[PDB]
RNA sequence: GCCCCUAAGCGUGUGCUAAGUGGAAAAGGAUGUGCAGUCGCGAAGACAACCAGGAGGUUGGCUUAGAAGCAGCCACCCUU
RNA sequence: ACCUCGAUGUCGGCUCGUCGCAUCCUGGGGCUGGAGCAGGUCCCAAGGGUUGGGCUGUUCGCCCAUUAAAGCGGCACGCG
């Protein structure tokens, strides 16, 4: 409600096309599409911004309003600037490298693991223990980041494993 | 100390059935036997009646408008319910604007005794007599710096002007006793 | 545990549990009382358990009142003999409780502490109850 | 940074300040040497210190005021105080001694005048369980 | 906390505003314990760090001729009063603000008249 | 993960939420993570 | 006990009026 | 009883249900939802969040080798 | 004592199997006062396996060798 009532400020270098329920956006980083909910009406105001409205105040509409608003906001943000998630590797002997378009990690396993980058998402490495993943779809970026994080078992004794940029994991101590 | 106005209409039918119907219709049966007059069976509104009772209740004076015939009255009984809390019947007494009636007023303890003590209120209401319009809605008893083993009785209650205590002055109303310990609590 | 010193009759007829409570409905001694909503027998064991729970939740403060005393005995067969013989002997004492009858009361200053103690006590009873104030 | 209380005629106290300061990687030898050289003038009253550690592991201890509790205890004459406030006394205290300790401690209390210092010290004393005539 | 505590609080607000001369508008949540104690010990020579409530400042603004503070209390605000000279207190406050970049300055009150950010910045030098 | 018919917040930060046709408790402390079953 | 429970529950039918034989 | 089996309404008007509840059940647990009565605050800008704290006395005393605001017991205060 | 005294043959062992998971192992996961191996608790999971002997009619139980294990029960305390 409080979020669904606000407009969506569209930058200059963006092309928004609404057709019924579907809505496509084109920008420098790429293009995206979305299908807003049925009980909500999306419209482009005279100032270019987008506005979503609800014909009723039921629970369904109140929950879908802000949902669709933030969805289109993230869509425009991604097609304008894109999303990026930095990670970090901790633990002696734990390393990561770039092999073409895929990432090869060695986290103490007997064999090195490989993660291939799907469409609309790329990887980058700034150090053998510092890398990041960039893309347009925030959902896909978060999914790939979570996959890369869960690749290794969470170890709170030594913190060995994958971690996000500003991750704060809990740590215990084994006195024996 | 001003009277609370309220409307009231005579009951066109008595009995448990009519009473249950009135209670379902958000009404409250009431009697107005008065101070020696023919009794009248009226129907008050539960909503505003409970509102007035929560505002200044406990034998609050009232002013019934029985078909435009304004008349003072005083509630001298309240049987709400054993389990739930609903006003199922009222008994109002005419005061005649000047009678001296005797009614029980609730007492309330205020203050803080010695930290190593505990206060117990044995009597909640006290038989008080005063003018119909000057009925105190509550009485106050202060407990400051009181030591253990102290018995504040009814006679020690400060009464406003024109107010008298009908009950004996020896009725123990408040008792401050040394705070029981774990042994005293477990040996009971 | 509570138990009468001596009863005129040792064996009774399973005291009936019906209707609403006529007396003991309003709080008189304590400040916060527990009022039951279902008719059922309360045993001296349950009474002692609730009293111990209250006395443990409240340390060196307040006072507790028990407005019910278990005096109605309930017999019990040997649990292995056949049906039909002299009526069994009493084994546990109960207290006929009806909806609307105040069972326990507390005079603790801390309102929240008293409410928590009364809730923990009710949690040890075989019926539903609610906290009321003087 | 931490404020630790310690006696004057002592040296190398392990319980009070041992692990409270050694864990920070501070040198204890010269610290205790300077503390003794500074407290050798009084040598007759417990004196705390608000150790303020620096980034380069250096330190400049700021000699604070004695504790109000121990000041009141030594003014009353007894060494062990009461356990119940306003329920057990130890001895009597003199207004002259109270004013002396207040004048010596004025450089630590938030008070502005000797009257406010006396008020604060009397509040501390009555919270501890002692009163001055 | 308690209504009596808040009443005594407002009483002290009045009893210290009658003594203070200059004041500025900032925020009070300075920083961690160590550096906050250092800042308090540094500004203790002429000022004292403190905080209060919106209702407290609202009920206290009725004593002196600062009734105009209603529009400022229309939304949050933190104050900072000075006891001694102000030409140095304002300088120190501006220094701390520019050093921390988290304590914003919005103005002050002197001579029973409100002053703007530019006005206070210009008069602090003199 | 404690699976008990009765779940309630133990800590102050512990929150209660409604997962798929059931109640659940969550928190940063993995000990207070319980489910209703 | 499932059989007796089902019987005593079906007893509470709108066609029997909460009354049936053998409980 | 009136959707087919199976004879009769996939009846009319006003509301509820997301669990197939309907189409089993107890103590308790629970930001599910609709109605209605109260109480705190609130354009004198309410709650959360963008961004930032909690002092001196003092480490209140007994207890502890120890309790510095966070095994516990007593009170539970003065100043800035 | 509600069918069964003008008959329902009662405990074992052998053969023969079927089904439930309140799971002994294999499989997956959460918390651990989980450093690692090795454990404690819980949740899901019945596809498969779940040894051979001495005592004693025995069921049960003890002991000897192993194995991952040598599961709990219903089927007229399964099966004449
Ligand atoms: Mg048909
Ligand atoms: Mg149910
Ligand atoms: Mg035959
Ligand atoms: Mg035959
Ligand atoms: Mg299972
Ligand atoms: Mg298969
Ligand atoms: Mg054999
Ligand atoms: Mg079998
Ligand atoms: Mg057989």
């Amino acid at each position: 409600s409080r979020i669904g009532k606000q407009p969506v400020p569209v930058p200059s270098g963006v092309d928004v096309t609404i057709n019924g329920q579907n809505l496509s956006v084109k920008g420098p980083k790429g293009t995206l599409t979305l299908d807003v909910a049925e009980p909500i009406s999306v419209s482009r105001a005279e100032d270019g911004a987008i506005v979503v409205t609800r014909p009723d105040d039921e629970r369904r509409s109140r929950s879908l309003h802000g949902l669709s608003r933030t969805l289109i906001a993230n869509l425009v943000t991604g097609v304008t600037e894109g999303y990026t998630q930095k990670m970090e590797i901790f633990g002696v002997g734990y390393r990561v490298q770039l092999k073409g378009q895929n990432l090869e990690f060695a986290l103490g396993y007997s064999h090195p693991v490989l993660i291939e980058a799907p469409e609309g998402i790329t990887f980058a490495v700034e150090s053998p223990t510092k890398f990041s993943v960039s893309g347009i779809d925030k959902q896909k970026v978060g999914q790939i980041s979570a996959v890369i994080r869960r690749l290794r078992r969470p170890d709170p004794y030594k913190g060995k494993g994958v971690r996000y940029e500003g991750e704060q994991i809990r740590r215990k101590v084994g006195k024996t | 100390n001003i009277p609370n106005k309220l409307t009231a209409n005579v009951r066109t039918r008595t009995g448990k059935g009519a009473s249950r119907q009135a209670r379902r219709d958000g009404k409250v049966p009431a009697v107005l036997y008065g101070h020696g007059t023919d009794p009248q069976h009226l129907e008050l509104n539960a909503r505003d009646f409970a509102a007035v009772l929560r505002s200044h209740g406990t034998n609050a004076i009232l002013t019934l408008d029985i078909e435009g015939t304004e008349q003072l009255a005083l509630t001298k009984a309240l049987d709400v319910h054993p389990i739930r809390r609903n006003i199922q019947h009222a008994d109002l007494l005419v005061v005649q604007r000047g009678e001296k009636v005797t009614v029980e007023v609730t007492v309330l303890v205020e203050g803080d005794a010695t930290p190593g003590t505990l206060v117990t209120q044995d009597a909640n209401t006290i038989e008080i007599e005063a003018e119909a319009l000057s009925i105190p809605e509550q009485l106050t008893v202060s407990v400051e710096g009181v030591e253990a083993g102290t018995q504040i009785t009814a006679g020690q209650i400060s009464l406003p002007e024109g107010v008298n205590l009908i009950s004996d002055p020896e009725l123990l109303v408040v008792n401050v006793v040394e705070a029981p310990s774990a042994e005293a609590l477990e040996e009971e | 545990m509570l138990i009468p010193r001596k009863v005129k009759h040792r064996k009774q007829h399973h005291p009936e549990q019906r209707g609403i409570a006529s007396g003991g409905t309003s709080v008189s001694f304590g400040d916060y009382g527990i009022q039951a909503l279902e008719h059922a027998y309360i045993t001296n064991r349950q009474i002692e358990s609730a009293r111990i729970a209250i006395n443990r939740h409240i340390k060196r403060g307040g006072k507790v009142w028990i407005n019910i005393f278990p005096d109605r005995p309930l017999t019990k067969k040997p649990a292995e003999t056949r049906m039909g013989s002299g009526k069994g002997s009493p084994e546990w004492w109960v207290a006929n409780v009806k909806p609307g009858r105040v069972l326990f009361e507390l005079s603790y200053p801390d309102e929240k502490t008293a409410r928590d103690a009364l809730t923990r006590a009710i949690h040890k009873l075989p019926i539903k109850a609610r906290i009321v104030t003087r | 940074l931490i404020k630790l209380q310690i006696q004057a005629g002592q040296a190398n106290p392990a319980p009070p300040v041992g692990p409270a300061l050694g864990q920070h990687g501070v040198n204890i030898m010269e610290f205790c040497k300077a503390y003794n050289a500074a407290t050798e003038s009084q040598r007759g009253n417990v004196i705390p210190v608000e150790i303020t550690v620096y980034e380069d592991r250096s330190f400049t201890f700021a000699l604070k005021t004695p504790p109000a509790a121990k000041l009141l205890l030594k003014a009353a004459g007894v060494q062990k105080g009461s356990g119940e406030p306003h329920k057990t006394k130890v001895a009597k205290v003199t207004w002259d001694q109270v004013r002396e300790i207040a004048e010596t401690k004025k450089a630590d209390l938030n008070a502005n005048d000797i009257d406010a210092a006396a008020k604060i010290i009397a509040g501390t004393a009555r919270s501890m369980g002692i009163t001055v005539e | 906390m308690a209504k009596a505590d808040k009443a005594t609080a407002v009483a002290d607000i009045a009893e210290q505003f009658k003594a203070s001369t200059a004041t500025v508008v900032t925020e009070y949540r300075g920083l961690t314990v160590a550096n906050l104690a250092e800042l308090r010990r540094a500004l203790g020579d002429s000022a004292t760090y403190t905080v209060a409530k919106n209702t407290l400042v609202k009920r206290a603004a009725s004593e002196a001729g600062i009734e105009g503070l209603d529009e400022l209390f229309a939304g949050p605000t933190a104050i900072a009063f000075v006891k001694g000279e102000a030409v140095d207190a304002a300088k120190a406050i501006k220094k701390f603000a520019k050093d921390n970049k988290a304590l914003v300055i919005k103005g002050g009150y002197m001579d029973g008249k409100a002053l703007s950010v530019a006005d206070v910045e210009k008069i602090a030098d003199l | 993960m404690k699976v008990n018919p009765s779940v309630k917040p133990i800590c102050d930060k512990c929150r209660v939420i409604r997962r798929h046709g059931r109640v659940m408790v969550i928190c940063s402390d993995p000990r207070h993570k319980q489910r209703q079953g | 006990a499932k059989r007796g429970r089902k019987k005593r529950d079906r007893k509470h039918s709108k066609a029997n009026h909460g009354k049936r034989p053998n409980a």
